[PDB]
């Protein structure tokens, strides 16, 4: 959940400090959505 | 190790060993005499050295 | 000739954070990965020393010696810089750990895994959710008195536990707590109770140790009685009599030639494995100390 | 073949091998380039490696 | 600055003879002499492994400490070069020995005798009236175990004889002979008759084991004692609900802690000593691994 809120308020709240930046993997959206089909 | 039974647990101990280094080796080592005005005192030289020491180890 | 170890931090670190790096500006840390460019995880004790898993001493203990140490060089909230240790160079090493122990030139250190709680040892990283947790590094002189006692004292507070008559912990405290070295002497903190089964950090050493030393007067006895061939050492006949006067009276006969054998293979692993944990692992030698400076030249 | 009172869930991951895609805009990262360096392995009777 | 060394054969080995060589590349062997040029006489370890004398083992192991190691590194017709092996520097590493086994990554590797195999350990060169036999290199863990497996079989072999019992023969080679591995068995050759270096080594033991007897503690016999018929684990499932007799009366005194400390002081003092003679040859670390390449890269 941190990894998500961070994800979005991040790329909001920037565009407008430190950049460093967030490496982004699709490779378990599952782990992401905790969501299972 | 004659008299044993005198002593209770602490004289078991007998010595220890430690390696004060590294020289070189095929090259061996070498005879001199110590200069004191008293005597010869011969004595071993060795070249080259590389001192490394190591702990005490026990042997018994 | 370049050794170095950066470790990029995911997310930056807050000001709290840093000044509880800061602190631990020269303590060493085991590293996993020699690669130059590593996780933040594979640096941490944590891997061993989780609140998930229970901490068994060999587990660490194993995990120090297949593992190269590293010594921290520089602390930014983007990136930590490590210095690698290699035979055979020099390097500058400060003394911070929590639990002091004073330290003196010419001697020689030992790393452990800390005997203490985690806290004092691991320092929480919240803003990227990792634990580095940094092993005790002590004298030599100290780190065999510290684990004899904490070793013997575990065995005793169970004793009474199995049993109320058999000691009392109130000797057992009393030359168990206090550390004597060199005209200082410090007092360690021993954990309040032994637990159901296995105690945080401990009993790992304690169930092979109490074993081992049962199954050893069956063992040698019979190894000796095999052994006596016409070229035996010397030393062999003089300390057939050391031995005490009723395990000298052992029968082979009555363990079944299975059993002796199981005995004894049973038996070897764990003083083989044994031995490795009263050496305590990496040793290291220091040249000068300044206690002003807190800083030792080891290699 | 009798069904106990209790229901079930059960939860299985499965993987799979997956052919991507990756678009970069133009002129998006900028590089900085240096000269290389060469450094001879001291010499072998056959060769020489640098 | 340059380490290398070339073995110059006396005459042109056969086509057939230089292919199973190139096989054996990236292998680790043991060499006399460090020099630029060397005898094809003092490159194998087949001198003190011979057809016609009975194998040591122990001696073996003994040799391979002493003399330095080289990295095979490629083979002609007329020559082989091998680089020698520095205390502070990084070698690739390949595995190709034929009692095959499996590395893991970050494995310590360690270097023995050819156990298994006399014929597979050595390739023969009849062009130039020599067989090249090359050490057995292993992961740690299972090292250590096939030490015990052999220093077990001297002592037991003495203790059964064939001639008196049939049976008991069959009985202690199922322990000793047979290596178990992940899935797979291995033979472990066994000399008929043992008077090698072995004997040597556990006269050496017996002297510990004497010593250490008399300085057991006590209140590490009760906890087992107590453990054994009360609670019921893994490792106390050796001893049943039955304890050994010995024990019983060895253990009769109450306890002090001050004289238990004396005997903990002393004992850790003699498994120190003790490990010096459990590794018996050289450790090879390793700091990566290449499964599909099946190549190390140790140091």
């Amino acid at each position: 959940n941190r990894g998500l809120y961070n994800m979005v308020n991040e790329y909001s709240q920037r565009l407008g400090v430190v950049i460093a930046g967030t490496d982004v993997f699709l490779e378990q959206p599952c782990s992401f959505l905790q969501e299972a089909f | 190790y004659a008299v044993v039974q005198p002593l209770h647990i602490e004289e078991l101990t007998f010595g220890a060993v430690a390696c004060l280094g590294t020289f070189s080796a095929t090259d061996g080592w070498r005879r001199s005499a110590f200069n004191y005005r008293g005597s010869s005192l011969p004595v071993v030289e060795i070249d080259s050295f590389y001192s490394n020491v190591s702990d005490w180890e026990v042997i018994l | 000739m370049d050794l170095k170890v950066v470790v990029s931090l995911s997310s930056r670190l807050y000001t709290d954070e840093i000044a509880k790096m800061q602190q631990r500006i020269g303590c060493i840390l085991p590293l996993a990965s020699t690669h130059g460019t590593q996780n933040v995880q594979g640096l941490g004790l944590g891997q061993v020393y989780s609140l998930e898993t229970v901490p068994d001493y060999v587990s660490m203990y194993n995990y120090l010696s297949d593992c190269t140490l590293a010594v921290l060089d520089e602390v930014s909230v983007d990136s930590l810089i490590l210095t690698k240790i290699v035979p055979g160079q020099t390097y500058a090493i400060k003394n911070k750990y929590q639990p002091f122990f004073q330290w003196h030139g010419t001697g020689s250190l030992s790393v452990m895994p800390p005997v203490f709680g985690r806290e004092h040892a691991t320092v929480k990283l919240e803003s990227n959710d990792v634990d580095i947790v940094f092993p005790m590094v002590l004298p030599t002189p100290i780190a065999e008195e510290v684990l004899q006692k904490i070793l013997l004292f575990n065995v005793y507070s169970r004793v009474v536990m199995q049993a109320p008559g058999n000691a009392d912990m109130l000797d057992v405290h009393m030359h168990l707590g206090s550390v004597s070295y060199l005209g200082h002497h410090y007092e360690l903190a021993l954990p309040e109770v032994p637990g159901p089964l296995g105690l945080a950090l401990l009993d790992n050493l304690s169930l092979y140790f109490c074993i081992m030393v049962t199954l050893l007067p069956r063992a040698s006895m019979r190894l000796v009685r095999g052994l006596i061939r016409h070229e035996h050492h010397d030393l062999l006949n003089l300390f057939q009599e050391m031995v005490p006067d009723e395990i000298a009276r052992i029968d082979l006969d009555d363990l079944s030639v299975a059993d002796d054998l199981s005995r004894m293979r049973v038996m070897m692993t764990y003083l083989q494995s044994l031995a490795s944990l009263f050496n305590l692992g990496p040793r290291l030698a220091t040249a000068a100390y300044s206690q002003e400076t807190l800083t030792a030249t080891c290699w | 073949k009798i069904h106990p009172g209790v229901a079930m869930t059960v939860v299985r991951t499965d993987e799979i091998l997956s052919e991507n895609i990756l678009f970069s805009s133009r002129a998006s990262t900028s590089m900085f380039i240096g000269t290389p360096n060469v450094s001879r392995r001291e010499a072998r009777v056959d060769a020489v490696t640098f």
